[PDB]
């Protein structure tokens, strides 16, 4: 953050990342974490990171829309097309997102969410890569995967 | 008692269970900023005020 | 890996102070006399001083505070604690995969006998890398994430010491 | 909140003349209740639940010192069965504290010791004798699904720490804390318990007796009768003393080192102690 | 991990083993061609009818063992415990006995680990574990037909579980999931084993005896499953994904034969052979997974194991006061060929050498049977480990004078 | 065998504490925040606490050397503003052994 | 007493036959389309020993908006005790406490939730009265069998045995009757 203001604004504490197909469906149809389509992670301000570790799921689901649509279509199917058409099929959102939790079942403490809504009051934070990226690599992220290869 | 045999054994089993490996590999991602849009707010808060930045 | 621990830490120690006695241009090495403990020596490295000093020339003192940006690893160069990971601090860094490094404030009451005394001695914007026995480390038994009878060896960058937390946070 | 149990037994014995003459049968029969409402530590619990039970066993017993034994040995056969609800006879948490109304199993057990001595015995008669321990167990069920929540086995320590609940049968095992292979949700439907000892006694007289010992045991439990294994089993070894008193019944200390782990955990494992009172 | 750590028993059913009691195991396992009718055994049923009139047998055992383990260099050396048989064993008739015990058929036990970091920085590490094994408890019987010959068979309950697993770990990672596949093979089936005795009068104080065992090929129900797990931890269970699969699992036939010389109730010496057709046997399984098919085909494949031992006992001037006169002293050897088959060749080839003790309990007829056995175990292909391995024996024949009567 | 240090002082107002600065560098001691105008009759007999060391034994020039009575009240009208006309309250610590030797001015 | 109390049936049999109130089976409640008759007292015996009556089922220009997984409704009521006939809860106005200005300003409001098996319902705003007295966030499961039956803005009645009861009702084994004035989809 910038200029060591007094009375400045925070950077958001909690952020929720979520396929752009639901976008605004999410907060609409009033769901709650789904864990195959969107996640949830605090800032670690120890070392200034939004961290997901593991989005395993969202993965095998862009991957299985793809392939069904591929089986569905069969001999007429045509991979540029199907890229070029729906073009927010692998794209996810960043959203400030104000999370709330019950207070019962405390002594065995458990704190389940019961809503998630936009981020209201100010705040703001800014990230590293941009839109330069998209031309230039050093402005560019990089997501780790690690699996097992079976040597097949 | 002892319970390890260490790793004495590998290069006798059959090639289906020592070819396994793990790996590590990176893939770039791209980010940009974009308009929010017409946000469903519906809270029950009400703000008021204003401030400079 | 971790065998006969503290013998070979502290001939780590010994090979610093004999290098400094032996080798020419002291083998890059500078010390500086313990007030814990008179006779005894810390060793240090000097290194590319800042160029954004807050312009406050002294040194702190016993019972103030003090900001830095400081990274810990063990002789084998291993990670334990810091506020950077890389071989620099990080601010406005270039690299999207790492973020730029928070500044963390101290007490020099509150911390190692190694770092109390060598911080009474730089002067802001000093980046010295320094090599601290076990005597004068947590020692002993060691805390969460030390083996025990470890020399420790700290980079540290000093960005700004006060009297209070509220003047310099 | 409370639990309730009470029942009581009838049985009848008589000595044989087919094997030889120290041949004896027993036969018993035996009605418990077992009352709860909002109880926790067993699988039921709100109800009330029956059994009847028919039990033989044969048994041989050739010893000739009840006290410390020194030649012979002692054998036993046992099997006890409950009616078979399930069946024809009766036909027809989810729905557990349903269906034990009545409970229904067939336990079985087979349990054998055998004394020598080592050193001719008769002449100086403080002798010293090698001990030798071969118990099994198994709880079977009529029907796959409605295994009985009772009478389960219960293995670990100095087995009479279960004796504070009537419902199980605890089973000592040496050098293992107390009921540690047998955790709540894995409770015992087969068990094994083998091993050795050497004992030497200190004084045999009318009053008092007193003996020392090594020994060597070996145990283990199983939740699923089906994975009975009696060739895989948690290792033991110690030493130990035993005091009987002229108007109290054995006391004893026993020191064991447990050498396998349970559960993936060596938590339980170690130097242990058993003081053990009543008799065994 | 109670009977073995040989990583061997990776492959197959594990090792076999020998269900040879006190006297056998230190007289090299010559258990065909003997009639001492002092001590049980179970791996011929013509011999039960050696027991004396009023006796009842119980028969038990124990062993520890060290077993040093070396390949590529390496050298290490790991301790275990078993419990190796027990059986009972008494009269019906003046022409019959009958037996029932507990035996074990064959047991796996390894754990062989790995670390590992790759150029990239990641940092991993492999486990390959395995546990369980296969049982045997048998009721047998064996009678005289003529004064000479006598016939047995035994009918046995033949059961077991042999799991193996492998692992996938990321030492140091924050959060992530660790993949683990157990393969599980689940047995309960039937055993039969028949034999047959017949002893010579040679020189009117001699005696010589022949024994032949056999066991027909079979075919065992069983419950093979593929279950992979993703996600386990030191705080959760993870999630499996089973698989049920139509294995066949078999036994051979096996055929052995033996001798035993005998003196003046002195001297006994003795030499067996055997063979057992793996190489015969349609082990096999059938799924749409390569990956699981080319396991099974790998991991369950034989080759005919042999065996070949020879032994002796002798017993000194067991009349006259001095207590090493009433002691038995056993010696003996063997050579075995064992059934791995790893790639397309034969894996190892082992030899041992045997000796023990018979002390008697004074005043009485029980016997006590301490023994060692000292084996080597070669790798015949330079990939492969090598084993010396050690161990005692201890083993006690109660026995007492049981069905008498007034 | 150490001089390891936690000077302090006790309320002058009630509930406030001031705070000391300790240069081992230049052995010296001194508060930053100075005491009000109204503590010249406060401080004339005022206790000191928490100067723990590694050895307690500690000393002011007196001819002698005279034993700090720790524990009990001082009078400190005397060491205010001792940077001109300079008269310090100068005292010294010794060492676990006695063998290191030490003075700071406060 | 442990199964002695599990006579709650008898109390509530009594609360029936002490008023004029008819009973009728779930397989005529949904036959007859669908209404409890007001002018005969009816009540339908629903599932797990609720006894529940409509007395308007809703939105009955739109039809449409009925209840549904995810969504937060806001209820007002005021509870009945069975066993000792007294008014124990409530949220709305009456004139007999009309200057009690803090027990019925604000009302209950819950989230619903509706996957493939176990309904249930969480407080998410407790009103004044109920937050004081039984402190406690988990919806009364009576009420949650009530909703498939029902638009919004129905006002229902309900007789809640112990094992669907509240945090107080499952441990002193006490049925309630509910005067449900409204649920209501929560708006803002």
């Amino acid at each position: 953050q910038t200029g060591d203001k007094k009375f400045g604004m925070a950077i958001p504490s909690t952020v929720m990342l979520v396929r752009k197909k639901f976008q605004d469906s999410f907060f609409k149809d009033n769901k709650l974490s789904d864990g195959v389509s969107s996640y949830l992670t605090s800032h670690t301000s120890s070392t200034n990171q939004y961290v997901f570790s593991n989005i395993t799921k969202l993965v095998n689901a862009c991957i299985a829309e793809k392939e069904e649509a591929k089986k569905n279509a069969g001999s007429s199917w045509d991979e540029t097309k199907w890229l070029q058409e729906n073009p927010d099929w692998n794209k996810v959102v960043l959203i400030p997102v104000l999370v709330t939790y019950d207070s019962s079942n405390t002594t065995t403490g458990q704190a389940n969410i019961i809503r998630i809504q936009h981020d209201l009051k100010p705040g703001y934070v800014r990230l590293k890569g941009g839109s330069l990226g998209k031309t230039n690599p050093d402005y560019k992220l990089k997501l780790e995967v690690i699996s097992t290869d079976f040597g097949l | 008692c002892d319970d390890n045999t260490g790793g004495l054994g590998l290069g006798m089993f059959p090639g289906n269970d020592q070819n396994i490996k793990g790996k590590l590999s990176t893939f770039d991602v791209t980010t940009e900023s974009v308009k929010t849009g017409d946000i469903y707010a519906k809270t029950n808060i009400g703000y008021i005020g204003k401030f400079t930045d | 890996k971790y065998d006969n621990w503290r013998a070979r830490n502290e001939a780590f120690i010994d090979s610093l102070a004999n290098v400094y006695a032996t080798a020419s241009g002291r083998g890059g090495l500078e010390r500086i006399e313990m007030l814990t403990a008179p006779g005894n020596y810390i060793y240090y490295k000097e290194m590319e001083p800042m160029t954004d000093h807050v312009v406050k020339a002294g040194n702190p003192k016993y019972t103030d505070y003090v900001k830095v940006y400081y990274k810990g690893t063990n002789i084998l160069g291993e990670y334990f604690d810091g506020n950077f990971k890389g071989d620099n601090p990080v601010v406005d860094g270039k690299d999207p995969s790492e973020g730029d490094s928070p500044t963390t404030i101290f007490q020099v009451s509150g911390v190692i006998t190694g770092w109390g005394e060598v911080l009474q001695r730089m002067e802001v914007g000093d980046r010295w890398k320094v090599y601290i026995p076990w005597d004068y480390a947590y020692g002993s038994s060691g805390t969460t994430g030390i083996l025990g009878y470890s020399a420790l060896v700290f980079d540290i960058t000093l960005l700004d010491f006060a009297n209070t937390e509220a003047e310099l946070k | 909140k409370s639990i309730k149990m009470w029942g009581l037994s009838l049985g009848w014995g008589k000595r044989l003349k087919w094997p030889d003459d120290y041949f004896t049968l027993s036969a018993e029969l035996a009605y418990q209740r077992y009352n709860l409402k909002d109880w926790q530590y067993f699988p039921v619990t709100n109800g009330k639940c029956n059994d009847l039970s028919l039990s033989l066993t044969l048994a041989r017993n050739s010893i000739d010192n009840p006290i410390f034994p020194r030649t012979g040995s002692d054998f036993s056969l046992s099997v006890q069965l409950t009616p078979p609800y399930s069946l024809f006879d009766g036909k027809d948490q989810d729905n557990m504290n349903k269906l034990h109304r009545w409970v229904e199993y067939h336990k079985w057990k087979f349990k054998a010791k055998t004394y020598t001595p080592l050193m001719d015995y008769i002449a100086h008669p403080k002798c010293l004798v090698l001990m030798t321990r071969t118990e099994f167990g198994l709880l079977g069920h009529y029907n796959k699904y409605k295994k009985s929540p009772f009478g389960t086995f219960d293995v670990g320590g100095d087995g009479m720490t279960g004796y504070s609940s009537y419902a199980t049968e605890s089973i000592a095992l040496r050098g293992y804390e107390n009921s540690s292979l047998t955790p709540y949700g894995k409770e015992g439907y087969a068990y094994a318990r083998l091993g050795i000892e050497l004992r030497y006694p200190l004084m045999l007289e009318t009053s008092t007796n007193i003996y020392v010992l090594g020994f060597l045991e070996a145990g283990n439990a199983w939740h699923d009768i089906s994975k009975f294994n009696p060739f895989d089993l948690k290792r033991s070894a110690g030493i130990g003393v035993r005091i009987f008193l002229p108007m109290i019944g054995m006391m004893g200390i026993d020191w064991g080192y447990g050498f396998d782990k349970i559960n993936g955990s060596k938590e339980y494992g170690g130097s242990q102690f058993h003081f053990i009172l009543g008799q065994e | 991990q109670n009977n073995t750590n040989s990583p061997y028993t990776r492959y197959g059913y594990g090792d076999l083993s020998d269900q040879s009691f006190g006297n056998s195991k230190a007289m090299g396992g010559i258990a065909f061609g003997l009639r001492d009718g002092a001590q049980i055994n179970p791996t011929n049923p013509a011999s039960y009818t050696a027991i004396d009139s009023l006796t009842f047998l119980f028969e038990g055992g124990v062993s520890l063992q060290n077993m040093n383990i070396s390949g590529g260099g390496l050298k290490l050396n790991a301790k275990n415990a078993s419990f190796d048989y027990l059986a009972m064993q008494f009269r019906l008739a003046p022409w019959m006995a009958m037996s029932v015990g507990l035996l074990p058929y064959s047991n796996v036990g390894y754990t062989v680990s790995d670390s590992q970091t790759t150029d990239n920085g990641l940092a991993y590490s492999r486990s390959f574990t395995g546990d369980g094994g296969l049982h045997q408890m048998y009721v047998g019987a064996g009678v005289k037909v003529l004064k000479n010959l006598s016939v047995g068979v035994n009918a046995s309950y033949f059961w077991g579980d042999i799991t193996r697993t492998r692992g996938m770990f990321y030492p140091g990672t924050s959060s992530y999931d660790s993949y683990q596949r157990k393969m599980v093979t689940s047995i309960s089936d039937y055993k039969l084993d028949f034999g047959a005795q017949y002893t010579q009068a040679l020189n009117k104080k001699s005696s010589l005896t022949i024994g032949a065992v056999y066991s027909p090929k079979h075919k065992l129900n069983n419950d093979y499953t593929s279950i992979v797990i993703m996600g386990a931890s030191s705080s959760s269970y993870g999630t499996e994904y089973k698989d049920v699969l139509d294995a066949t699992f078999e036994l051979p036939n096996t055929f052995g034969v033996g001798f035993t010389y005998n003196y003046d109730k002195r001297l006994t010496v003795g030499a067996d052979y055997s063979l057992q057709q793996w190489s015969k046997t349609n082990f096999g399984v059938v799924t749409s997974d390569e990956n699981v098919r080319q396991d099974f085909n790998e991991t369950f494949t034989y080759c005919d194991r042999t065996k070949i031992s020879v032994g002796a006992e002798y017993i000194p001037n067991l009349i006259g006061r001095s207590y090493f006169a009433h002691i038995k002293y056993r010696l003996g050897a063997y050579y075995t060929t064992p059934y791995y088959k790893i790639d397309g060749k034969k894996a190892s080839r082992e030899y041992g050498v045997t000796a023990g003790f018979g002390l008697p309990v004074p005043r009485s007829r029980s016997i006590l049977s301490i023994s060692g056995q000292f084996v080597r175990v070669k790798g015949l292909e330079t990939n492969m480990v090598n084993e010396n391995i050690f161990r005692v024996s201890i083993g006690l024949t109660f026995n007492e004078r049981w069905f008498f009567k007034r | 065998d150490a001089t390891i240090r936690a000077f302090e002082l006790d309320t002058i107002g009630y509930g406030v504490n001031y705070k000391f600065t300790i240069d081992q560098v230049s052995r010296l001691i001194y508060n930053v925040d100075s005491l009000p105008v109204n503590a010249d009759t406060i401080i004339n007999s005022i206790l000191i606490k928490t100067l723990t060391t590694a050895s307690g034994i500690v000393t002011m020039k007196d001819d002698q050397d005279s034993i700090v009575n720790i524990n009990d009240s001082i009078d400190l009208t005397k060491y205010v503003n001792a940077t001109e006309k300079n008269n310090f309250l100068v005292l010294k610590v010794w060492a676990p052994n006695m063998e290191v030797q030490n003075e700071y001015k406060v | 007493y442990a199964e002695m109390l599990e006579d709650e049936k008898n109390a509530v049999n009594k609360f029936i036959k002490d008023k004029g109130i008819r009973i009728i089976s779930q397989d005529e409640f949904e036959k007859n389309d669908t209404v409890t008759n007001l002018e005969r007292n009816e009540y339908v015996a629903l599932s797990d020993g609720v006894y529940m009556q409509i007395v308007d089922r809703g939105s009955a220009e739109n039809k449409t908006d009925t209840f549904a997984n995810n969504n937060e409704i806001c209820v007002r009521y005021i509870e009945e005790d069975i066993m000792t006939r007294d008014t124990t809860c409530f949220n709305v106005f009456l004139e007999e406490w009309g200057d009690a200005n803090q027990l019925y300003t604000n009302p209950a409001v819950f989230r619903y939730v509706a996957e493939g098996s176990y309904v249930y319902g969480t407080f998410i705003q407790m009103d004044y009265y109920w937050a004081s007295y039984y402190q406690s966030t988990a919806v009364p499961a009576g009420w949650l069998l009530a909703l498939p039956f029902v638009r919004n803005y129905a006002h229902v009645r309900l007789i809640v045995p112990s094992k669907v009861g509240h945090s107080s009702a499952q441990q002193y084994v006490n049925p309630y009757y509910y005067d449900i004035w409204t649920f209501s989809k929560a708006l803002n």
